């Protein structure tokens, strides 16, 4: 019938429906808060030999105190992180306080919501989730769906096995498990490995700890963060 | 599909609309015929006036565009009196911006490639009018060229367009290859005796509009009932 | 038709625009009207339907002043054919404006003609769904009155009719003999003829709105005046 | 939409029905010779009404730098007429370089407004291009879609395959001197039907003195010892 | 048909007809306007535990005497909401005064469809020198003076329900225990004060939340 | 259509024994490109009937009628 | 001639087709079904039957066969089945 | 049936389908009816309402002093036409300090209306105006329907059920010039009750009127404004 | 009805139209890229070898579109033309703007960027051509980049592009050893990779076209190998061909 950005005979958005539906074709993203570090992993499971790791960017930097995962076509995500970028500076240009999560997920669900607008524009096929520490010390993490809308979440859990991943972190979202920094990550671990086999390196995790700048973590200490999980798993026969 | 309804390439390699717009000049009921002679150009087409409450001072298709070059229009009325005024603007622009007058030539050349820009695009349609237009040209001689729908631009000697031009054109060709050269008398009698045989009514001399352009003589004269009927007289005779 | 005849930019099979073709059929669709060339002048013609009557004394009517001395009579679809009068007037102005003096007909005619014709050339746009003739005097050119249909082109005409009855007016038209007649013969006699053409045999009352141009208004084309010319609707009547 | 469009799946039916329309029915021969290039057509006109010395198949867009072309002449006209502003303004821009063959590669690659943007109907015109500025001459092929192909000798009729045939076959070669233009003609003869003539075939002649349309007593002349 | 300007057959263009049966997605609100003030109540409808309640608002004030009930896309909702607030600050830019909640509804309504049509209906309600007043504006851009409206999925069972429990002389404290009563009945679970969201409108009041989860005084006599 | 008929003026003329009367109503509107020879040439001139056909034809009609 | 028509149930029609429905099963009318009539606005004669379908075999995957004095029963199935027929 | 589509294409048969369509817009709204006089014009507006406890919306619209309009369909491109109307009114105040004439104004719409009727991609304004004025030329009434042809009017009625009211109007017409102000207001009050069904009956909340006469400028009465009219109601339903 | 253009995702959610331009990349045309220290270098494949044409524009596939990287299309030619020209112009206008070569990765995201734009927004065709870079800067030395018409570019070590892409993908999988990897045995696993993925043995020098971008003193040599160095390569993999069969 139509699928174009008209509204169809029983209401919805079907174009903006599909592009929603888009972001399964991805990549799972988890993170959450704690009031001492935000923590997120994406897990990728597909580097072949001859390809350089380090321009994959499935996690990228805004404004040194927040950061956005991609979930969804990776151009359109790029593209929205360029212009998220630029008009975090430009408030940075402005309004001289640095930029504020909840404002630059505020823009980025305005641009999606601007492109689902009017039918020229296909409607940004991407669902992202942006974390990072408020200049008044609280940290926070904003999940926008692709068609305009945006969410404070306490997890994310967004793309393939979002629905499981996410009832993994309701299930027990323990503050007291949350409490420490370590305990953060190895919260986010073990509920990110959970997602596909996750066996050798395929989780790529994030931290940005209060005022430091981006942390990427390194391998090693990734497969020390697992070993440490495997030791909670086990005595617990 | 819309091959055939719009001014796009047919699958087979052919353009379709403007084979119909041609097919638009013969609609409408009327024929003309030009011959070029050794120092003249003359053009003649049939008046066909339903009722005489018409004003049979204003039903003419042929017109000055300039003050040496005369055209006759084929088809649709309307359109034929757009090219005539687009034709008009070119021969004063034309004026305005290179001092000389507008050789026929160029004329008829700009008149194509506005009809060959309507060809191209899809917003616009062509004209159903093929112009014929004469004019004297210094180290020339007469000239006498046709403007199609298409824009392609040619015509010489003897040309005629309009419902019944192939016969004209059959018996112009027998006459051309007869070699002999036309004088300003035998030009207009071959004229005449063509489209009456194409039309055969022996043309009392009311029913066609002839325009005459000399080398001695300049401009376009339209020529009189006086004098069409006098050129009628000398040839049955 | 059936595939070809959808928008104006599509030309037929054979060669037609069956967008203009179809917009002819509303003009033979809507009331008639009829205008004479006079001895000395011009004399317009044309029954309204008074289709209810709440309306007011005859309102929206089919004539119309594009110029001081220029008429206009149009038949079709009258909101169309008022934008097109709108057309008309504001051409006139301009041309007043730019090279003084009034605008001849023939060239008035010839502007609106190649402005109507620019509508029905493109596909966005539809062709104008109205024939009118243009009617106007002066000393020095005589009286003129061109005939515009809904996409063709403005032809001379001694005395022309358009609208649901063209051919019966026009066999009465050319019955009666124009050239040597004066105005006030004439706007009796397309009184005579509009009430010839059928008016209450399937529809309503009609009204007669006639209009003038020539030496006995020097120029100046205006609507008649109605309180006389009601006995040369009298007249009709017999 | 409003561009060179119509592209399915591994295809670009619009621009391939384009080529179907440039198969054409004038052969319009070219051939790069040692000395210089050689574009010969025929001029078929329908009767004797019509004239050839009123218009043209070759064009000299610049001092040397010739064109012929394919079917579709209204389009081949205003293709023409923006290939020549294209080389004037050029010439303009970078003043006095007498840019021909330096300019033919440089015009060929400015034929992207050529087809590149069609303007919602594509072109339907493939057209030979030839130059000899540079000391060497050129000869290039711009197709309704494609680009420059830098040919060494080729055709665009309605018999285009063996005319080509006929060219390979008849060893277009390396060594020929400017006088090819003998086997042009017979490559025409082949994609011709009828006794030939000064005006029924056009050819221009693009050497290192530069461009010029042969005049129908050249043709003759040519066309007489065949 | 299909076209967003055609009309219908019958009477009356359609797509307009589809965005209206927007709010049926949308999500249920209810306001009531008394002579006290205008209570607006609505549910978050919060979909897990991990979303922050705050974040789900569909209740925002446009402006000090005007607050806004959204029932529809909240994409659409935001910018309807931001111009609301833009030219409710034009107005009192200009005018050095409180714009009246009928004029900002006109305005919204002017802007509704001027771009696909948008699918949200709104509940204005704030004081002014005519009263407390309750304005229901629709994806079509056509805005009514209300008194007791309901808008949302359940729409025809809770204005229903709205038409017989509500009288003329009722106050603020009797308006907002119906209207959770109702939204109770209406909705699948229970009306949590993390999942029902309450506004008041008072005449000597700028309209803020409802007491934040010390709103439970007016859900335990529910 | 009436060209077709003309260009059928071979059908074995000679052979054939078949010619075509044009019955039209007006003599007006009738392609005059049809009436050179070669084509339907030949027209006889028939119009209301005078005063002598007239009583002609009424004593012929009231032939069968003996009152 | 005489073409006629309805299915354009009001809250009277409604109830009376709760009546002569609730007829039939283990029902009585002690149930405050004139509640759920109101819950439907025009919900024809064909989904009454349905909801009082509903009910029996609410009452059966219950398993009890009573349903003259289950009407709170009755109400809680009728009431989440119009929620389900609305929305499901 | 393809013709029908489009306000652009032409039918076959004669005048095209969506501008009749249109016309089915104002057809499909409440009822209102206009009547002129000797001095004052008239309008009664049945204020449809939604549900008892919303308001019973808003018709009978103010454009100036001496000019209301009654809008009978649309409602969203009808604030569109109040606005130009009054930006017009506007306009003649300001340049020659003049009330705008009606007749010139209604002309103004229709031509405004008259493009989206012609223009590609254009709905045509599908709202019934009863414009009720007094210029100089004493009271008058103007009907504009989508179509964009306008007419003038005694005693006209637009909306659901209005042939009732113009059969009525037509009856009574003959005695309206000699009519008191409250007569008249009661004659289109009977006019308007004989609309709708028996069962409803004339409210002081569910009608508007609109008066403006010589000295009476423009005025919206209703429920308190409209008991003084509403009394004498001679209620035959 | 008029005709719209199809920019629109699909009842599950693809973009196919996209996803049948990025494919029908792979029917037609071959390039491969091949990075190594000291020296990065591109393969190409001559589709058209007629013997009519007489190879003036001295390279068809590879392109040179700034002083530190070169390009290579495998797309239709109308529209790698005017991307390699819109690409020239935005690494010269980096140039211009910060008085510094312009970055690899810089230069392809923004190439990338304007080919999401032609997929994202208008009723305009997503350029069908998918091309490899290689280049060197500062930063991080010798990097090769491919980019599909998808407009998602990656940064590739080892890869190809043309029709028969996997094999030669494969091929390089199979042999390709990083770090011992050198410039002179690039080039004899290029060689290697083209003569398996184009079916007749002993390739000409003719079908074949590579371009290796060397680092000179503080300057990059982007030189394109011409037949007889090319044919020299050719028959060195040839001796170690009979060789390697000979010695079984």
């Amino acid at each position: 019938d139509r699928a174009i950005t008209v509204f169809s005979p029983d209401g919805h958005l079907f174009q903006v429906e599909y592009a929603q539906e888009a972001v399964k074709k991805g990549s799972t993203a988890v993170g959450v808060r704690g009031r001492d570090i935000v923590v997120l992993g994406v897990e990728k499971k597909s580097v072949a030999k001859l390809q350089d790791e380090r321009t994959v960017r499935k996690i990228c930097a805004l404004d040194d105190n927040v950061c956005m995962a991609f979930a969804g076509l990776t151009a359109d995500a790029r593209i929205v992180i360029n212009r998220a970028r630029v008009e975090c500076q430009s408030h940075r240009l402005t309004v001289e306080d640095p930029v504020t999560v909840e404002y630059i997920t505020r823009y980025i669900a305005s641009l999606k919501q601007r492109y689902t607008q009017s039918n020229g524009r296909r409607p940004f096929g991407i669902s992202a989730l942006i974390v990072g520490f408020d200049f008044d010390g609280t940290p926070r993490l904003y999940q926008t769906d692709p068609s305009g809308t945006y969410h404070a979440w306490k997890a994310n859990a967004i793309g393939r096995g979002a629905k499981s991943v996410r009832e993994f972190l309701e299930k027990n979202y323990t503050d007291e498990a949350i409490e420490t920094d370590d305990l953060t990550i190895k919260l986010v671990i073990k509920a990110l490995l959970e997602v596909v086999q996750s066996g050798g390196k395929n989780i790529e995790l994030a931290v940005m700890r209060r005022d430091q700048s981006l942390k990427i973590l390194n391998p090693e200490e990734i497969e020390k963060y697992v070993a440490e999980i495997e030791k909670e798993k086990e005595e617990n026969e | 599909g819309f091959d055939r309804h719009i001014t796009i390439f047919s699958p087979e390699g052919r353009l379709y609309q403007v084979e119909y717009a041609f097919k638009a000049i013969n609609q409408g009921g009327l024929t003309s015929v030009a011959v070029r002679g050794k120092d003249c150009a003359v053009i003649v087409t049939q008046k066909k006036v339903p009722d005489k409450l018409l004003d049979s001072s204003t039903v003419t298709h042929l017109f000055k565009i300039t003050e040496n070059i005369g055209c006759v229009m084929t088809g649709m009325t309307a359109d034929s009196r757009s090219q005539v005024q687009r034709a008009r603007y070119e021969a004063a622009n034309w004026k305005y911006k290179y001092g000389y007058e507008i050789p026929v030539d160029m004329l008829c050349k700009r008149i194509a490639d506005i009809s060959q820009v309507y060809t191209q695009n899809a917003e616009m349609r062509p004209l159903g009018c093929c112009m014929i237009l004469i004019g004297i040209d210094e180290e020339q001689g007469p000239q006498v060229y046709k403007c199609d729908p298409a824009g392609y631009y040619c015509g010489f000697k003897a040309t005629a367009a309009g419902v019944k031009q192939t016969e004209s054109t059959s018996f112009l060709e027998k006459k051309v290859k007869k070699k002999f050269d036309w004088t300003f008398e035998q030009t207009v009698e071959t004229a005449i005796t063509c489209l009456s045989t194409v039309l055969s009514i022996d043309f009392k001399p009311s029913e066609i509009e002839v325009g005459v352009v000399t080398v001695e003589n300049p401009k376009f004269r339209i020529l009189t009932e006086a004098e069409i009927d006098a050129h009628l007289v000398a040839l049955a005779e | 038709g059936t595939g070809y005849d959808l928008s104006a930019s599509t030309f037929s099979p054979d060669g037609r625009v069956f967008q203009v073709e179809y917009a002819m059929k509303a003009v033979e669709n809507s009331s008639t009207a009829i205008g004479i060339r006079c001895k000395d002048g011009v004399v317009f013609g044309v029954e309204k339907l008074v289709l209810s009557k709440l309306y007011e004394e005859g309102s929206n009517k089919r004539l119309f002043n594009v110029d001081r001395h220029v008429g206009m009579a149009v038949a079709g679809l009258l909101a169309d054919a008022r934008s097109l009068a709108d057309i008309a007037r504001e051409e006139a102005s301009n041309f007043r404006s730019n090279f003084g003096y009034n605008i001849p007909l023939k060239h008035l005619a010839d502007r609106v003609a190649m402005y109507v014709h620019a509508y029905t050339l493109y596909s966005a746009v539809r062709p104008f769904g109205c024939s009118f003739m243009l009617g106007s005097y002066s000393v020095n050119d005589g009286a003129q009155l061109y005939m515009i249909d809904p996409s063709g082109v403005s032809y001379g005409y001694w005395g022309c009719a358009i609208g649901k009855a063209r051919q019966a007016a026009k066999t009465e038209i050319e019955k009666l003999q124009m050239k040597e007649m004066t105005c006030r013969d004439i706007v009796k006699e397309v009184a005579k003829i509009i009430y010839i053409v059928h008016d209450e045999v399937k529809d309503k009352a009609f009204e007669l709105e006639l209009s003038w141009v020539g030496e006995l208004t020097n120029g100046r084309h205006e609507i008649v005046p109605k309180d006389i010319r009601e006995e040369a609707e009298k007249y009709a009547k017999e | 939409f409003s561009l060179t469009t119509f592209s399915p799946s591994g295809k670009l039916v619009q621009i391939e029905y384009a080529l179907a329309a440039v198969a054409g029915g004038a052969p319009s021969v070219g051939i790069k010779a040692a000395n210089g290039v050689v574009l010969a057509t025929e001029k078929k006109q329908k009767s004797i009404l019509y004239d050839e010395r009123s218009v043209h198949k070759v064009e000299p867009i610049t001092k040397h730098i010739g064109l012929v072309y394919s079917g579709m002449g209204p389009d081949y006209r205003v293709l023409v007429h923006r290939a020549r502003k294209l080389a004037q303004q050029y010439y303009l821009v970078y003043q006095e370089p007498i840019p021909t063959a330096q300019l033919v590669q440089r015009v060929a690659s400015v034929m992207q407004e050529y087809t590149q943007s069609g303007g919602v109907r594509p072109f339907g015109v493939s057209l030979l291009i030839c130059g000899w500025n540079e000391g060497r001459p050129y000869l290039f092929q711009s197709d309704p879609s494609g680009a420059y192909f830098a040919w060494k000798a080729t055709a665009m009729g309605k018999n285009y395959v063996n005319g080509k045939t006929f060219l390979e076959k008849r060893y277009n070669e390396d060594l020929e001197l400017e006088d090819a233009i003998h086997t042009a003609i017979l490559t025409l003869k082949e994609s011709f039907e009828g006794q030939m003539t000064e005006d029924n075939i056009e050819v221009g002649i693009c050497n290192e003195a530069g461009f010029r349309r042969l005049t129908p007593t050249e043709v003759k002349d040519y066309l007489a010892a065949i | 048909d299909r076209g967003v300007n055609t009309f219908s057959p019958e009477g009356r263009l359609f797509q307009v007809e589809y965005a209206i049966e927007a709010i049926k997605l949308g999500s249920t609100a209810i306001g009531i306007q008394t002579s006290e003030g205008v209570c607006l109540a609505v549910e978050k409808r919060i979909t897990s535990p991990l979303m922050e309640p705050s974040s789900i608002e569909k209740i925002v004030e446009i402006d000090a005497h005007i607050g806004c009930a959204m029932s529809g896309l909240i994409a659409d909702a935001k910018t309807l909401i931001d111009k609301a607030r833009v030219e409710t600050q034009n107005h009192w830019f200009t005018y050095n005064e409180t714009m009246t909640v009928e004029s900002v509804t006109q305005a919204v309504s002017n802007l509704a469809l001027q771009s696909r049509p948008f699918g949200v209906a709104l509940l204005f309600g704030g004081v002014d020198e005519k009263g407390p007043q309750l304005f229901h504006m629709d994806p079509s851009g056509t805005f009514v003076q209300c008194d007791a409206r309901a808008i949302g999925s359940a729409s025809e069972g809770a204005q229903s329900s709205l038409q017989e429990v509500y009288h003329k002389s009722m106050t603020l404290k009797e308006a907002i225990k119906s209207s959770l009563i109702i939204l109770k009945q209406v909705m699948e679970e229970k009306l949590n004060a993390t999942n029902i969201e309450l506004a008041t409108v008072q005449p000597g009041q700028n309209f803020h939340m409802f007491t934040k989860e010390e709103l439970e005084e007016v859900i335990k006599d529910i | 259509t009436l060209m077709e008929l003309l260009n059928q003026m071979d059908g074995f003329d000679t052979l054939h024994r078949v010619k075509m009367i044009m019955a039209t109503n007006r003599p007006d509107t009738l392609d005059p490109a049809l009436l050179r020879p070669g084509r339907l040439d030949r027209k006889i001139h028939i119009d209301l009937p005078n005063e002598q056909a007239r009583l002609d034809i009424l004593k012929i009609h009231a032939g069968p009628i003996t009152k | 001639d005489r073409k006629i028509e309805f299915s354009l149930p009001d809250l009277e029609g409604r109830t009376h087709i709760f009546k002569i429905h609730a007829r039939s099963m283990s029902v009585e009318r002690d149930i405050r079904f004139e509640l759920l009539a109101r819950l439907c606005p025009n919900s024809t004669g064909a989904e009454i039957r349905s909801v009082c379908t509903e009910a029996g075999m609410f009452a059966i995957r219950a398993r009890r066969k009573i349903a003259t004095e289950k009407d709170f029963l009755e109400a809680v199935n009728k009431v989440i089945k119009s929620y389900a027929k609305f929305s499901a | 049936n393809q013709y029908d589509n489009d306000v652009t294409v032409w039918s076959p048969q004669g005048r095209i389908h969506q501008i009749e369509y249109a016309m089915e817009a104002v057809k499909q709204g409440s009822a209102t009816v206009g009547l002129k006089s000797k001095t004052h014009a008239v309008l009664v507006a049945l204020k449809r309402a939604q549900s008892e406890l919303a308001a019973h919306q808003k018709k009978i619209l103010h454009v100036d002093n001496h000019i209301g309009i009654s809008i009978a369909g649309l409602t969203a491109d009808a604030r569109l036409l109040c606005n130009f109307m009054r930006q017009e009114c506007l306009d003649s105040r300001f340049v020659f300090d003049r009330p705008l004439p009606v007749s010139r104004l209604v002309s103004l719409i229709g031509s405004k209306t008259q493009i989206p009727t012609q223009r590609y991609g254009r709905r045509p304004y599908g709202v019934g105006l009863l414009i009720a004025g007094y210029d100089d030329m004493g009271p008058h009434i103007f009907q504009t329907c989508p179509s964009a042809n306008y007419f003038d009017c005694r005693a006209m009625s637009i909306g659901a059920r209005s042939q009732s009211a113009r059969t009525y109007l037509e009856r009574h017409m003959s005695e309206f010039m000699e009519c008191n102000l409250n007569e008249l207001v009661k004659h289109g009050l009977r006019a308007l009750r004989e609309t709708l069904p028996a069962e409803q009956d004339l409210t002081t909340k569910n009608v508007s009127i609109g008066i403006v006469g010589k000295d009476l400028e423009f005025t919206i009465y209703d429920d308190d404004d409209v008991s003084p009219f509403l009394e004498g109601l001679e209620e035959r339903p | 009805r008029y005709d719209s253009r199809t920019t629109i995702f699909s009842p599950e959610g693809r973009l196919y139209q996209v996803e049948y331009a990025m494919e029908a990349i792979g029917h037609a045309g071959t390039c491969l890229g091949i990075l190594a220290n000291d020296g990065v270098l591109l393969a190409a494949e001559r589709r058209n070898i007629h013997k009519l044409l007489d190879e003036v524009f001295f390279s068809e596939k590879i392109y040179k579109l700034n002083e530190d990287m070169a390009c290579s299309v495998a797309g239709i030619t109308s529209d790698a033309n005017v991307l390699t020209n819109e690409l020239r112009l935005i690494a010269q206008r980096y140039l211009l703007q910060y008085q510094e070569p312009i970055p690899c990765e810089q230069l392809v995201t923004a190439l990338c960027d304007i080919k999401q734009a032609y997929t994202q927004f208008g009723g305009k065709r997503p350029f069908g051509v998918s091309l490899l870079y290689i280049g060197w800067d500062k930063h991080y030395g010798f990097q090769l980049y491919q980019s599909d018409p998808s407009g998602n570019y990656g940064g590739w070590k080892a890869t190809c592009i043309g029709n028969n892409s996997a094999a030669a993908v494969s091929m390089l999988k199979q042999d390709y050893k990083e770090g011992e990897m050198t410039l002179k045995s690039a080039l004899a696993l290029a060689i290697k990779v083209l003569n398996k993925t184009m079916d007749v043995s002993k390739l000409s020098a003719e079908k074949v076209e590579i371009a290796t971008l060397t680092r000179e003193n503080g300057k990059t040599v982007i030189r394109v190998l011409k037949q007889k160095e090319v044919e020299q390569l050719i028959k060195k993999h040839e001796e170690e061909e009979a060789k390697a069969e000979r010695e079984k």
